RNA sequence: CAGCUUUACAGAUCAAUGGCGGAGGGAGGUCAACAUCAAGAACUGUGGGCGCCUAUAGAACUUAUAACGAACAUGGUUCUUGCCUUUUACCAGAACCAUCCGGGUGUUGUCUCCAUAGAAACAGGUAAAGCUGUAUUUUUU
RNA sequence: UAAGUGAUCUAGAAAG
């Protein structure tokens, strides 16, 4: 349907500044939802490291999925190139 | 395979259309702690907190009780109160412990009164019984405070001992004590014998501890 | 925004006169992207709230300078869309019928809710009020708890 | 610098194994390892022909690409691993079987 | 420089017949949902002849040093090996199997960015595009 | 009158 509302970056790095120093009963729920992350940790350390800016970039931006608990963080798009191009 | 959630009217509310979600082994109940299916209801729309489920299922047709309110499906009165009603014309007992109450849970015999409530024969039969059954200033000479601040208030701190039976009235205004006394169980200022020599024990009592 | 690493040119021509609008914001945005020890969810909720307001506010600057306004070349406008500054689907929507006072977009992810509906934001403040009085009670919601918007809806 | 960083990665991506234990806890990284280092000993030699030898070989990709092989891998065996420990961890195993197929207890 | 077919054109009688017609978008998203992608070189229906022949047709994708990947991981199971002597964690081969990181194609649905006409051919011209042409024995002198 | 080209296993951590 309907697709992704394209949040802002800030949003996404307030909410990682805010599970820092996490120790209340508040999030007592984002510390499960952290926990069950592991899961898909090593599919986001793929992610990222897919992601890997080339030598021929300063720096890449790229998509990116995210708990809104802050617990996980998806690189999402998958780089693509045209070949013979990349080859050079 | 699942059983439906015994919920009941007055516990769901007073409108011809409400939405629910259910979580299966949502929570543990409350009577057994063990894992089933947790229903929650808004009532209406709008109107703030939600309704959980509190019991398994199994639980509730086992006291005969609404899941939320956990109150007798028929009359709506806290289990204790429906049961011992029953009694006057037997009740349940919970095992408290850790294995014990899962165990109890899992049996399926109506635990105690249960059944009466259930069929209306019985429950019906029951209320007829019923039925039939049916048919500044000092204070002196039990009751509770919240009673007599009333019966103060209509007149218009208030301590009261018991062991004592002595209590003294602190309005802590000469006009709220002037009109208390022209409006208007011994009342004096800052069988009258017999009420005395109680009095005097009641503050022995009172005394010797 | 995102970082200049040469790739698109500086900026367009009229970027000076709206640079310091804009760059009070991005000081905001600081003070927002930061451990304020909220020990309290409505709280922490709030600082998020705060955020996506600002977001909001630059997007609506920009697209009222370049659509309402009309005071900034088109050129411009495309490369603050390319760069992070604007938000190019918020804009859109705005542009669209019905969805001009828009507070974000995931208000009106229908999908994403437990009903299958908008958020309350978009509904107008006339109708709930109504249905409130109707009932007997008070005017029932504040904000929304994506994003804080109070009467987000057109009206 | 770029270079440099670029340099890093190599560095990086051929000594994962001694840059980090992987392979102490899952040995079959040490497949990934000696092609990372087969993958150094060919670049270096393509790249240092006319150039003689030192540090400073950029050209990160085959090795970089072997890693990312390497990590499909994983995401499965972690997601069933890491996962289940999980499990465990919120509701921890009721009643298991033990398998006489092993040599141990058989007889 | 002739001929016929189409656009761009007036003003037509507008029958006659055709063709563009229940005449209304296009470009795209590191956007979805579904279908389907290893089988007798292998496709799908349609009727008819009676699970199979004969005409219709359609057919997007993937394949011959055989495959959705000019790309390459990891599991599980047996069997054999190797380091070894306990297991995991491993060696390397085999056979089945799975998982995964990906890929198309088609159909919808959406999201974005640009846009808005409900009727024109005939008699033949005006102009431009498609093809053919350049009487003395076998075609028409 | 003709020697002397190439084949190069491995590869550590836990618990016991
Ligand atoms: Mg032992
Ligand atoms: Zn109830
Ligand atoms: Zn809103
Ligand atoms: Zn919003
Ligand atoms: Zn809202």
């Amino acid at each position: 349907y309907t697709p992704k509302a394209e949040m802002p970056p800030e949003h996404l790095r307030k909410i990682i500044n805010t599970h820092s120093d996490m120790a209340s009963k508040m999030y007592n729920t984002d510390k499960k939802a952290f926990l069950g992350a592991l899961k898909y940790l090593p599919h986001a350390i793929l992610k990222l490291l897919e992601n890997m800016p080339h030598p021929w970039e300063q720096a890449k931006e790229v998509k990116v999925l995210y708990h809104t608990s802050g617990a996980i963080t998806f690189v999402n798009e998958t780089p693509r190139v045209i070949e013979p191009v990349y080859t050079a | 395979n699942e059983p439906p959630p015994n919920i009941c009217e007055q516990c769901l509310g007073d409108e011809a259309n409400i939405r629910m979600t259910k979580i299966p082994q949502g929570s543990e109940c409350k009577i057994c702690t063990l894992p089933f299916t947790l229903y929650h209801f808004k009532t209406s729309k709008r109107s703030n907190n939600i309704i959980k489920t509190l019991i398994c299922v199994r639980c509730a047709t086992q006291r005969n009780i609404c899941q939320c309110c956990m109150l007798d499906s028929r009359w709506h009165i806290p289990i204790q109160l429906r049961d011992h009603l029953i009694s006057l014309v037997v009740m349940t007992e919970e095992a408290k412990n850790d294995m014990m109450k899962r165990f109890l849970s899992l049996k399926n015999v109506k635990l105690g009164g249960a059944q009466i409530t259930s069929d209306p024969s019985e429950a019906d039969n029951i209320v007829d019984k019923l039925k039939n059954i049916l048919l500044s200033f000092f204070l002196y000479n039990s009751i509770p405070e919240w009673k007599i601040t009333d019966t103060v208030s209509q007149l218009l701190s208030l301590i009261v001992n018991h062991k004592a039976k002595c209590g003294g009235l602190r309005f802590q205004s000469s006009e709220l004590g002037e009109r208390f006394v022209s409006k208007i169980f011994i009342i004096p200022w800052s069988t009258a014998e017999n009420i005395k020599l109680s009095l005097s024990l009641n503050k022995l009592i009172q005394l010797e501890l | 925004p995102r970082i200049k690493t040469r790739r698109s040119k500086p900026a367009p021509d009229g970027f000076e006169k709206i640079k310091p609008t804009l760059t009070d914001f991005e000081i905001q945005l600081r003070d927002a992207q930061k451990d304020k020890s909220s020990k309290l969810a409505a709280k922490s909720n709030e600082q998020l709230w705060e955020i996506m307001q600002l977001h909001h506010q630059r997007s609506r600057y920009i697209y009222t300078l370049y659509y309402k306004r009309k005071a900034i070349s088109k050129d411009l406008y495309d490369w603050l869309i390319k760069e992070k500054y604007a938000d190019k689907l918020l804009i859109a929507k705005w542009r669209k019928t019905g969805y001009e006072k828009l507070c974000c977009l995931r208000c009106i992810q229908k999908n994403e809710t437990n009903n299958g509906s908008t958020c309350i934001c978009r509904v107008p403040r006339a109708q709930l009020e109504e249905e409130a009085r109707k009932k007997g009670t008070q005017v029932s919601f504040h904000q929304c708890v994506h994003c804080g918007c109070r009467g987000c809806a057109s009206t | 610098d770029a270079f440099q960083l670029a340099d890093g990665i190599h560095y990086i991506l051929n000594h994962i194994g001694q840059l980090t234990g992987i392979y102490r806890y899952k040995y079959k990284v040490m497949h990934q390892i000696r092609a990372c280092k087969d993958l150094k000993h060919i670049i270096y030699y393509k790249f240092n022909k006319n150039l003689g030898k030192g540090p400073g070989c950029g050209f990160w990709q085959p090795a970089w690409r072997v890693w990312l092989n390497f990590l499909r891998g994983t995401i499965p065996l972690l997601e069933r691993y890491i996962g289940n420990l999980i499990t465990r961890q919120f509701e921890g195993r009721s009643n298991e079987i033990v398998k006489t197929t092993t040599k141990q207890r058989l007889d």
